């Protein structure tokens, strides 16, 4: 069934509304519900805390200070501690203090907002140049990696561009927000939750309750989104959810308000890049010098990992001599910034592909052409390597390139919109091509690893569950076709079950695209044990090889006679032959060290091109993409319908994240935007108006599920090409370098006009 | 206090006994879970239902839907667009087809958009499904499945809804009204309740003392006076854009960029003047077409131009019992233009609102009607920028020499949306494009061809 278009898992249940979300599952008529209490000083201790009103508040059965506690009070995915509730003191506008269990939601956030709590506010470290000043950061210090010696190639370089810019950060907005059910089960807990990692979830509810693991049980169905967003802001819920089922004796509910969502959680960390890039006479780089300033919040949560994947993306696509990144990891009195779709991959991927446009700019030649001309060598006396030393020997960038210019006519486009622009002076036109190197794998090694369990039943049906969580992504639709594939059934035949951390345990977050990667291999583990297993039975009863047993199209094949699946099942069934397996993989070659950025953190490359088309207002600075075109390699691709999908969202939420999404903190750290009445991801007609989407298909040169490759985050990074374009269109009007930061509001826009134009 | 209505083909009689609670809570407090919310604000429109009656079939917001206002009504949700006997919609199937859901979150209220495009056989599917937020798709498969699916003859089982009916104050007539409200000053009177609604869920408020407008038909009427048109203050933003398609192109290019499509079916005329928005769209269009209010109080009834009832910011010119009853419209108005800046084209909040309208004594400036929202407490003409261009040439270079005295006219705020700097520029920016696109030059970036 792998390689076949085949529809998502639930997308019948999905467009009748018959899926269940956290939210839509019944449960018994004595579930309370809960709601935080929100701190609203940035940085203060809390000299009193009257929660007095809050119990008065009418529907309010239980209400809980970091005191009420039993146990832990740690939500954090870092080894350092992060509270649930605040203890004594409050590090962001929206920490929450106390925790409220009442009868109805509504009861709860009306409760919620009832407390008398006095605060002796501190000076607080909203802005990078403060954090910096005051020495507020992570790690103690910044990670600095350095491969040859830029410092002596940018002093003797033909041609040398530095510069500065600002990348904001992003708001997740899946569509469920998030969400959790506790239910005491017996001295231990059931939760259900909408979580990219329900194995955290028990570890950490584990803690909370004072309980062994194994009386934590997690299920998870299905996400309304995650995005990366999941993957540890929903420990808080299932945390709180848990310590007051504990208390209360009943099933306890939390769901984020919107609004309460988005001052609560992390968001995209915002990186400042400050870039030092450098060529010879030829236009081969001789040396790229990169410091990143990111914003990581109150709270470590995977910021760590997070600035380390920027670091290990400040190659961007090409192959660069000498480079060093300077890293800060800054603290500060905001939202404890986490996950997102990229993991840090488009952040320093964009501070390259900056750099190399202004370059590009710099000394006058087609940004296009200097590109390719650094991108890695195609495969085929040693093999070139990235900055951390690993070697890249599956590059295909250059061909692909080339063959996305010729299907996006780019040449003549290009010469087209020169004219048009000439034609205009109120509105223009711009182009650019943006090429995606991503690896694949997680940076940290140890969690490269997933599992599966297989049943088949005596009626042939099969029942199948794996560690990776369906949150929009298409994945349990692979993993059906997978496992339909190995045993050589129907896929109708296979049915997925829910995430179960009884069921698989021990599993990694549901993140690094490693997802479909890792339990197609744990799947196809289970299967080929299975199949194995049928396949000694069917050789033994009909005398001869296992392996001259054919299983296809629900039919198996031994010694020229044939039956049907079920009925070599059920007569294994009756040999008494096992029909139940587990399955599990690890991902090979990978080691690295993360203190001297060396080593192998990758298995793969992913890769891919996009040409993006814009036209700007030079008035007010209002713009919108007009045609996208895409050719994206997802090697040998499990599901083309799925893959394309994937890459066109990404696109969108690439180029979203650069154009009209924007965060915005007031002047005491009060998160301003935090509505979609604020907060603008792009809407319906915001999607290119010439969108055009192709796979690139080979095989990946790496032993991947069917020599695919992750294709969930990799597309991400193509909405650079749209901020490409957008500067291309300011470049258009006038001798000066734009300057364009990112996000490219209309605001941001037209200063980037002006500026090119050459307007104070 | 019971109402009845049309759920799904089958009639449901309902007690209110709170008169304030959302259409999306009750619809998943009796189970009807297909409804999700998605922000419980408006903006999103996971939550879009299909309500029905005599005026025809629409798609709207459940969460900003108050019960008492499905009185009477057919209502259709996610879990009612398939056939009774369980056959998908076309534009189900189709977005099984074209792969339109992902995570499928957001799929129930698009259906539901789609199916009530099909039903009323309307293809402007930018418009239409604006209102429809969706984070994973990139929204281009949906586009292909609403396309598949508008070949196909609509669900007739959706039709048949048709058929049907032919604690809170809910008038009949506009005396009926005057009479009450008269005696309730302190009254919460909720329209479309697009902006009341968001007091309960977001900011947490209750409201007693109420009384629905949106029961009152000849409040809702476009008639024809002779000297222009009477826009009673019940009239829903979709249908004025409706009305407004001929007389004033330049209004219903504006009231496009209005909201969502779920909002404008429900959203009033007399609501959005009544709300007194600073950063409101209707007030600054109608004053620079020189449009006039009608205010009523009991049998009494005032009238002014639109500007004078906006006094200060969150402060009207409403006297205690009073209410907005309509607006005049000029037959014509030529000159005027309208430019709504946003960070977002669709479905956004204006930082600036420039509304231009000049006439012209052939080269000359005969009269100025320049209005602002969002650069003021208060929707404004910009007096000092229009009085410097009466007498003057209608040319670039003049009304360039003119800019400055907006500075005057305005001190525009910084916040999220614009800083200061970029609202006045651009207040500035929308005087030189009135001149560019009278000239018939290209300004606007949203009529660019692909
Ligand atoms: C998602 C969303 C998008 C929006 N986008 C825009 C936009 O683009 N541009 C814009 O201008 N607005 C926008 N709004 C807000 C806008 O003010 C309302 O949507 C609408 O225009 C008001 O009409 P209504 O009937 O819903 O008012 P209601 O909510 O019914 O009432 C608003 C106020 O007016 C009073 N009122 C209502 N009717 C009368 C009357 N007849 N006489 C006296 N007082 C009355 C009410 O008591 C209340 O105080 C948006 C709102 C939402 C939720
Ligand atoms: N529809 C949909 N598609 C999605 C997402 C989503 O939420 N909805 N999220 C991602 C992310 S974000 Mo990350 O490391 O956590 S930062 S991993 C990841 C992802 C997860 O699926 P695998 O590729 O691992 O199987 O695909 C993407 N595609
Ligand atoms: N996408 C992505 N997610 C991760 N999450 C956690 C961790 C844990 O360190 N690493 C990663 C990572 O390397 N990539
Ligand atoms: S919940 Fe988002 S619009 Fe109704
Ligand atoms: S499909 Fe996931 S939000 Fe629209
Ligand atoms: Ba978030």
């Amino acid at each position: 069934s792998v390689g076949k278009p085949l529809p998502h898992d639930s997308a019948r249940a999905h467009v009748t509304g018959q899926a269940r979300y956290l939210d839509d599952l019944p449960c018994p008529a004595n579930t309370l519900h809960l709601a935080f209490g929100l701190s609203t000083e940035a940085s203060a201790a809390i000299t009193g805390l009257d929660l007095e009103p809050v119990r008065e508040s009418p529907g309010v059965i239980a209400v809980f200070t970091a005191a009420d506690l039993p146990h832990d009070n740690d939500a954090s995915p870092a080894p350092s501690p992060e509270p649930v509730l605040a203890t004594g003191e409050v590090h962001f506008v929206g920490q929450p203090i106390f925790l409220v269990a009442a009868t109805s939601h509504r009861a709860a956030r009306i409760a919620a907002r009832k407390a008398r709590i006095t605060y002796a506010p501190r000076p607080a470290i909203l802005t990078l140049d403060q954090a910096l000043a005051a020495d507020s950061r992570f790690e103690g210090g910044p990670v600095i990696w350095a491969r040859g010696d830029v410092e002596t190639a940018l002093a003797g370089a033909a041609h040398l561009a530095e510069g500065c810019f600002e990348i904001g950060g992003q708001e997740h907005f899946y569509l469920e927000g998030q969400a959790a059910l506790a239910l005491p089960a017996e001295g231990g807990v059931v939760i259900h939750c909408s979580s990219q990692h329900p194995s955290e979830i028990q570890h950490k509810v584990a803690h909370a309750l004072g309980l062994a693991f194994h009386d934590v049980r997690v299920e998870m169905r299905r996400m309304g989104g995650g995005f990366g967003g999941k993957e540890s802001q929903g420990n808080h819920l299932a945390i709180a959810c848990a310590v007051a089922a504990r208390a209360t004796g009943r099933p306890c509910k939390m769901r984020y308000d919107r609004d309460d969502d988005m001052v609560i959680t992390g968001k995209r960390h915002d990186f400042r890049i400050r870039y030092r890039i450098g060529a010879d006479a030829s236009g081969k780089l001789l040396g790229a010098d990169f410091v990143h300033l990111a914003r990581c919040g109150w709270s470590a949560d995977l910021s760590l990992p997070v600035c380390d994947r920027a670091m290990l993306h400040a190659d961007g696509s090409y192959f660069v001599p000498a480079l060093r990144i300077e890293s800060h990891r800054l603290r500060t009195n905001t939202q404890s910034n986490t996950a997102f779709r990229g993991f840090g991959g488009p952040q320093g991927a964009l501070g390259m592909e900056r750099a190399i446009e202004h370059l590009a700019r710099g000394m006058g030649r087609d940004p296009a052409e200097l590109r390719a001309l650094n991108f890695y060598d195609p495969p085929e006396k040693k093999t070139q390597t990235t900055h951390y030393g690993q070697e890249v020997a599956d590059c295909v960038l250059g061909e692909l390139v080339t063959r996305l210019q010729k299907s996006a006519n780019f040449t003549t486009r290009r010469a087209e919109i020169a004219a048009w622009n000439s034609t205009n002076r109120t509105l223009a036109r711009g182009i650019a091509l943006s090429p995606v190197k991503f690896g694949i794998s997680f940076t940290l090694t140890h969690l490269n690893q997933a599992g599966a369990l297989v049943q088949i039943y005596t009626d042939g049906s099969v029942a199948l569950n794996h560690g990776g969580t369906e949150m929009g992504q298409g994945l349990h639709a692979k993993m059906v076709q997978v496992a339909a594939a190995v045993l050589g059934i129907d896929p109708v035949q296979v049915r997925i079950t829910a995430t179960d951390t009884s069921k698989v345990p021990n599993t990694s977050a549901t993140a690094a695209s490693s997802g479909a990667d890792m339990n197609g291999m744990a799947v196809k583990d289970a299967c080929e044990t299975l199949r194995g297993r049928l396949a000694g039975f069917v050789a033994a009863r009909e005398g001869c090889a296992a392996r001259d047993v054919i299983f296809d199209a629900g039919q198996v094949q031994a010694s020229g006679k044939s039956w049907r699946f079920a009925e070599i099942v059920a007569a294994a069934y009756m040999a008494r032959i096992s029909l139940s397996a587990t399955g599990f993989y690890a991902t090979p070659k990978l080691s690295w060290d993360r203190l001297r950025g060396q080593g192998r953190p990758f298995l793969y490359f992913a890769y891919g091109a996009a040409i993006t088309e814009v036209v700007i207002d030079r008035l007010t600075g209002e713009n919108r993409i007009l045609r996208t075109d895409i050719l994206h390699d997802a090697g040998a691709s499990l599901n083309p319908a799925l893959d394309i999908g994937q890459i066109e969202g990404a696109y969108v939420q690439g180029a979203g994240w650069l154009t009209t999404e924007e965060l915005v903190w007031d002047h005491c750290g009060r998160l301003m935007t935090h509505a979609p009445s604020t907060y603008k991801i792009p809407a319906f007609s915001d999607r290119p108006r010439i969108f055009n989407v192709a796979l690139w298909d080979q095989p990946n040169r790496e032993e991947t599920i069917f020599r695919s490759k992750a294709v969930g985050e990799p597309p991400f990074l193509l909405g650079i090409s749209a901020f490409l374009a957008l500067h291309d269109a300011c470049a258009a009007c006038g001798p000066h370098w734009p300057d364009l930061q990112a996000p490219a509001t209309p605001e941001a826009v037209l200063a980037a006009v002006r500026r090119a134009e050459g307007r104070a | 206090m019971e109402i009845a209505f049309l759920l799904n083909g089958e009639t449901r009689r309902v007690r209110i006994e709170d008169p304030t609670q959302s259409l999306l809570e009750w619809l998943r407090a009796e189970g009807l879970t297909g409804t999700k919310e998605g922000c419980n604000e408006g903006d999103c429109g996971a939550c879009t239902v299909m309500i029905r009656d005599a005026a025809g079939s629409r798609a709207v917001n459940a969460c900003l839907m108050m019960l008492p206002q499905i009185a009477g009504k057919a209502l259709r949700t996610i879990e009612g667009i398939a056939a009774p006997d369980g056959r998908l919609h076309p534009v189900q199937q189709a977005m099984i087809d074209h792969h339109g859901s992902q995570c499928g979150f957001c799929t129930p209220g698009f259906i539901v958009s789609m199916a009530a495009a099909h039903d009323r056989d309307r293809k402007d599917y930018d418009d239409l499904l604006a209102g429809n937020l969706c984070r994973c798709t990139g929204y281009a498969p949906i586009l292909r499945a609403a396309e598949a699916a508008a070949g196909e003859p609509p669900a007739d089982w959706l039709q048949a809804d048709a058929a049907f009916t032919l604690p809170a104050f809910l008038p009949e007539t506009s005396d009926a009204l005057a009479d009450w409200y008269l005696a309730h000053p302190e009254a919460t009177l909720i329209a479309g309740g697009t902006d009341v609604s968001l007091w309960v869920t977001k900011a947490l408020r209750d409201l007693p003392e109420v009384a629905f407008l949106s029961h009152c038909k000849d409040l809702a009427q476009i008639r024809e006076t002779p000297d222009g048109y009477g826009i009673g203050a019940g009239v829903t933003i979709a249908a004025l854009r409706a009305f407004a398609e001929g007389p004033h192109p330049a209004l219903a290019g504006l009231l496009r960029r209005f909201a969502s499509e779920q909002v404008r079916q429900v959203a009033t005329i007399g609501g959005n003047i009544a709300n007194g928005s600073p950063i409101g769209d209707g007030p600054p269009a109608l004053i620079a077409m020189g449009a006039s209010l009608t205010l009523r109080r009991g049998q009494e009834r005032r009238r002014m131009p639109l500007e004078d009832f906006f006094l200060e910011y969150r402060k009207q010119d409403r006297r205690p019992g009073e209410f907005v009853e309509s607006v005049t419209l000029p037959k014509s108005a030529p000159g005027l233009r309208c430019y709504k800046l946003s960070k977002r084209f669709d479905q956004d909040i204006s930082a600036v609102c420039g509304c231009l309208n000049l006439t012209l004594k052939g080269s000359k400036i005969e009269t100025a009607r320049i209005a602002f929202g969002g650069m003021a407490g208060v929707p404004k003409r910009a007096a000092a920028f229009e009085a410097a261009l009466i007498g003057q040439d209608f040319r670039e270079d003049t009304i360039a020499a003119a800019l400055p005295l907006l500075a005057q006219d305005f001190t525009p705020l910084s916040d999220m949306r614009a800083s200061a700097a970029y609202r006045m520029n651009a207040a500035q920016a929308m005087a030189l494009r009135y001149v560019r696109e009278l000239s018939g030059e290209a300004v606007a970036v949203l009529e660019v061809m692909p």
